[PDB]
């Protein structure tokens, strides 16, 4: 079988992972990707060129 | 515009058409899957589990759980017979709302051979040897025990273990029974006798009950998916 | 693996008749205990002499997949081309498996389920009864807008709310293929539940059962064409298909007549069906 | 390939124009016969001199996907927040992409039809006309339950078969974006039928037609908060986007005019429309 | 990666705290400009001493998926099962996410959204009241037709439209788990839009807003079992869940209230709740 | 919580957008696929194909099988034109409802080449040459068969091949033309003339028939999807 | 036949799950994608990002731009607070409504550190100096600026920068606190003092605001979904 | 292209492969896995720690 | 991440690549396959036997 082993949500500090397999022919039909971390704040922080360097005055 | 041809079948809605569509929900991000206990891939798994049989669907019975006890005694009764039924694991008011049934009733062809263990539950003390036989068809069912003795049949003897297994044989002309049974695809019945009687002593219930439970065996198989005759509806909201 | 990937075949047949000869031993196959909760594993080999049977036959028309992925109506809804009463000229939907008996009785056979969704529509106009049906209309475009929980509901065929800037939206015209579209699975829970045994309010009171857990929001339908000159009704006919499907804790299949769609209210049902005593097995070979 | 995984461009552009020179020869191209149901391939370098002609031009916007995978009308349902009848408090709708023209013919230019959903619902609400106006009613929130075939249907907005404890649901409250989902392919057969040339009972009658092999299931709507202190109507309009398309047995696209939804019937229609005769081409250089 | 594919756990934890003794310099990270649209990166370490802290929060659930991968009520629709007007026995919804207030909310909260549904309706039929309600009557079966836009709409229950050879359909019968069923992504364009600023003319007028772009389709939605002898009614919620998320041009929350679905008009609201004074805090230390 | 900044469209339903959803049904598991004959890939495939046209679009023609034949006969006829019609291959009444034309009204912008083929369907024994002549736009539609054969024309004998192709080429000054065509996306005209009369023995009827089959070629191509203006309806339910 | 058993949680719709379901349109052909500027991925992006805090919620200025201006001005007001409230980023009516207000009001628990800039908009020619003092819980909020200044605070400086950051840090004894906030998960005050006056010279205002914009740290952090107390209807189409 | 070749459903007794390419960005949107065909009915059946051998009599 | 690196729609002839990552578990989910331009006019037009080269008379 076309099988993926992924992890589980688990904590970060107290003392696995879990089987997927996709039976339809179509994706739209999948699990949703609720694992998908990644971030980009920068689109909406600091959107400015001439990148600010938070420890000199920020103008002058 | 590359040249293409349309052939029948186009713009029909088949029911039970596999085909790619859009999603309403571009990049939808899915709840990821969590590990719960007991997952299902296939209906046989259900239909592979006991349940019990109402034997005794007697007018009278059929909203008790007296329905589901053969009444043995203690006694001369070997004239009588304990029960008898046809298989007709998805057509016998006997089986139809059986688990096996009920997974039947939603295909049109079986196949594979049947399980019914028998539970004894009288006393400890109580002893009994009974005779089930599976006759295959072409004969009518057997008036006597020594008819039913001719047939695949099991002495079940009871003791510490209370319970006896039975297994239907897969013995058919076709490779498969149609679930809505005729006299075609018949596959036969099941009757019981006493083999050497009830003995019970003294200050002990004389009258008990044994129990039937169905199951399917590891050959059984289903075809050609149906709806139910059973779920109905005359409106909506319901 | 580039252009082309093979895929090898997942046949699975059924376990083979092994041969048995004749015994006489300790070993008792057809001696168990059901009192252990445990199915017994006798093949028919233990009960008896068997041939060598090599079997071919498949599950494969019981997988859970084969079983629901059919296409099954859930809703059936009429709404009008033109009527005084502004409320009949569209239709709404609160989504959910309930309201027709079939497709209900089948997905309530577990008790969890989880599937991406094929949403069929089966839109159907009629010319309604009066004395003058002579007229000329152009083909019928349908909107379905699907309205997720918190989305403003529309008041008329005329509303703002059938702007449908960010709600998924279906425009068809008649005369079309059905239309068609796929739905993730988009539940905020690991799984759908078709039971749930518990209340909305922590008090352990409010809305008992499915109601709580089930808000997947409503779908809303119009005519697009504006009033006929001459009345017409349009039936939407909604057809689910479960894809991708997986199941947990499977359930003794639903004996009673269903009641209503907020509940599991039933009336008491017999067992099964009477017969004339015990032991009545009705002579099939006689002249 | 593990963290990314290039995908190389299905570029594809339409034909060229090869050079053709003067001919003289017994190759006759432009000589063919219809009567073997064979298109003639005859390019313009044939019948003509050409230049060469390096051609860009695509046909990416007529892919079946491309041609189909936009979103479509396919219902448009009222349902009111108060009313003395119940049956209108919610709406149903039987799934189908017959009642919108549009879509419908759009579909139906294909025998089969296989591909998962996008149902997006556009909801709006509008307050009904009356002598009093003022009121202050926090936000609409609908419930839109997918009931497949055999599952409970709904009696009032009340009712237990909301409480979609399987049967999927998706509760929207008004000025949010619109509630989108998506559905695979749930079809019973191995793709969907525009056209069921046949019958439902074996007797060769019943039904005739594309609701033998329809059954998805229906659509139920209804709002959440309860009844309004004044009349209130939300329409919700569905629509479908397939995609992940495929398509087989292409037709002749439907020239008639759509007149309702559980058949193919139709007036008698003209081929083509009038012109003054058959040589007519109207003047257009003149002063 | 032929049996088994491994995957890497995506883990994204938040950011910890340095450790930050005491300073004197020409470094302010507390002295910026709000002038320049640029939110300061300034951490707790730069005004104050701070210990080290590793933090093992995560921000899974606020992800775009996590957020909107919900099932919210879209549409609630009510249907009869027996009446004298025929445009009350089905159900029609045109499809859109706007009538339902809630998850309206969420989906405006960014201006496009790309996404799969899973459409779960949530049937549910209860019996009317009357002198007579004793009967029996077999359970309901639902269709659910999803029609495309330009397919033909019904105008009754008995509408050829509901033959359904293209349109997707769902048919389900009470007493069963849901109908739920998966919608690829299906517009026209590459995403759906929340807000269109825009007219559906070039001359810059007709149609203003959401309603031009959002064309999905409609829902209907019926009962198959025919008219009972006693009336009852058929309720369908329908549900979305978004799945396979993409987001783009976050949007400050909708804060008045909804008022209907075809526009995005309101009441004028408040900015926020009074307090008593610009210095109110109440004590909360007091025996 | 990350920080993010929501952009213009967010929370609009744009009807041609293209992202992620989440699926109602989880794990479904779709009907597998089958090998059904006549796969469309692409609406040009389809455009590519015949479809008789309707040249004799003429009153009281309409709706029979007249419309189709172009009427020729036997006789001193070179002074009258067989037919001609302009190629506007999705405005004009004669090409708007074909297939080529069916396909052409769902778009905006089409480009390419098409073929008229020519098919005879008179007695074996009867004989004649006629010249198809395509003008390019610019002047007005040729009156006589000198003006004709000035344009792009083929001279078509009549014999056991019984069908002749006169090819449209792209010559545009644009890359596109509009389907809802103007004077400034013109196209041009086709006429047909006889060439050397149409020339029959005794016992044979005089009077034959001709027809039209437009297809388009492999160069063609569409642009800019739009809805047709052919269906429409007044309510829903149809 | 596969033998299966049924667990709790069959046939239930629970609105979180999330399975795998049917397409209903198989081998839909999705639109592509395109790169959108300002794509989300996670809403701690949005709340990261400042948003004007209405600091003068008082009455008859709600529905006005004087809502969010703190009056400062020039004399001896240094007995007098600039300003006061509750840190409760998600209950309290001065945070409830900005940016990152309304995303916590979706879940119920928040953790993390607040940043509060604070701007100057008098003159370039105005001068003055601020406490801005952060109160832990535990006490009343401070009357006088000596308690002030016994908390976390800054001394604000206005010249050309004409911002300062008061960044509320993360001082609690769970790791999240309730976004619906009782007092077990009470964070604090944050009040305002004048520390050095306000200056001004002739011919110019010598009344002033100050503006507050509040925002989310990157160690910010929400849980437990839920639906806001924001939005509600009375009925649908709305 | 990314063309899956698997093979249909025959018979397994007496004297194939089918193409598919996904079309579609989402699974959801992708055909029914209607070939998974693996099982386990010892969830339900025999759901016991101490096995029973079948042979042995399952009891004492 | 799985991410897949594809190219966009641009020109032919006037003088770059979008990310694509599936975040849901089925297919039924994924967008539309919207670039997939594969062709076959064969089926439809010349679907005979005995192949016409066009150069001949196609009879006789």
């Amino acid at each position: 079988m076309g099988a993926q082993v992924s992890t589980q949500k688990t904590g970060a500090h107290e003392t696995i992972h879990y089987t997927n397999i996709n039976y339809y022919k179509d994706a739209a039909s999948n699990s949703a990707n609720r694992q998908d971390f990644t971030q980009d704040p920068g689109k909406f922080t600091e959107p400015v060129k001439d990148i600010m360097i938070k420890s000199m005055p920020a103008l002058n | 515009g590359l040249p293409v041809m349309n052939t029948p079948g186009s713009n029909q809605f088949l029911t039970s058409d596999d085909f790619q569509s859009p999603s309403a929900m571009p990049q939808f991000d899915v709840t990821p899957e969590l590990d719960i206990p007991g997952e299902v891939k296939n209906l046989m798994e259900i239909a592979e589990v006991d349940s019990v049989v109402p034997v005794n669907n007697v007018v009278g019975k059929l909203d008790t759980m007296d329905i589901f006890r053969i009444p043995v005694q203690s006694g001369n009764h070997q004239s009588t017979q304990v029960f008898g039924f046809q298989v007709q694991p998805g057509l016998d008011s006997v089986f139809k709302h059986t688990l096996l049934g009920e997974i039947l009733n939603y295909y049109a062809h079986w196949s594979g051979s049947v399980k019914l263990t028998f539970v004894f539950c009288g006393s400890a003390m109580a002893t009994g040897k009974f005779l089930l036989a599976y006759s295959p068809p072409g004969a009518n069912a057997p008036k006597t025990r020594k008819d039913a003795m001719l047939g695949t049949h099991v002495i079940w003897d009871v003791g510490l273990q209370s319970s006896c297994v039975l297994c239907i044989p897969w013995i058919s002309q076709t490779h498969y029974r149609l679930v809505h049974q005729d006299e075609y695809t018949s596959a036969g019945n099941v009757t019981c006798w006493y083999q050497t009687g009830i003995v019970v002593p003294a200050g002990t219930p004389t009258l008990c009950s044994i129990m039937c439970f169905v199951s399917a065996c590891n050959d059984f198989s289903v075809r050609l998916l149906k709806d139910t005759p059973f779920i109905e509806q005359s409106a909506l909201l319901q | 693996g580039d252009v082309v990937e093979a895929i090898e075949g997942a046949v699975a047949r059924v376990a083979d008749t092994i041969s048995s000869g004749p015994t006489n031993s300790q070993a008792v196959p057809a001696l168990t205990a059901v009192e252990t909760g445990h199915t017994s594993q006798v093949v028919p080999g233990d009960t008896m002499q068997t041939r060598h049977v090599k079997n071919y036959h498949s599950r494969s028309e019981s997988t859970i997949e084969n079983f629901l992925s059919r296409s099954a109506c859930v809703y059936m809804g009429e709404y009008y081309t033109t009527n005084t009463d502004e409320t009949k000229r569209f239709a709404s939907w609160t989504i959910n498996a309930r309201r027709m008996v079939q497709m209900r009785r089948k997905l309530e056979m577990f008790t969890y389920v989880r599937f991406d969704v094929e949403v069929t529509f089966v839109i159907t106009s009629k010319q309604d009864q009066g004395t003058q049906l002579g007229q000329d209309m152009p083909p019928l475009t349908h909107q379905i807008m699907y309205i997720p929980p918190g989305g403003p509901i529309p008041k008329s065929t005329t509303d703002y709310a059938w702007q449908t800037s960010t709600n998924p939206s279906i425009f068809w015209t008649e005369g079309n293929a059905p239309p068609r579209m796929s739905i993730p699975f988009v539940s905020i829970g690991n799984a759908y539940s078709n039971f749930y045994d518990g209340w909305s309010h922590f008090s352990q009171n409010g809305v008992y059962g499915y109601n709580t857990l089930n808000n997947m929001g409503q779908l809303y339908m119009r005519h697009v064409n504006g009033p006929s000159p001459l009345p017409m009704t349009s039936i939407v006919r909604v057809y689910f298909k479960p894809k991708h499907v997986k199941a947990w804790v499977p359930r003794p299949p639903r004996l009673c007549q269903y009641k209503n769609a907020s509940t599991v209210n039933f009336s008491s049902t017999n067992i099964t069906d009477k017969r004339d005593s015990i032991t009545h097995v009705p002579d099939t070979v006689k002249p």
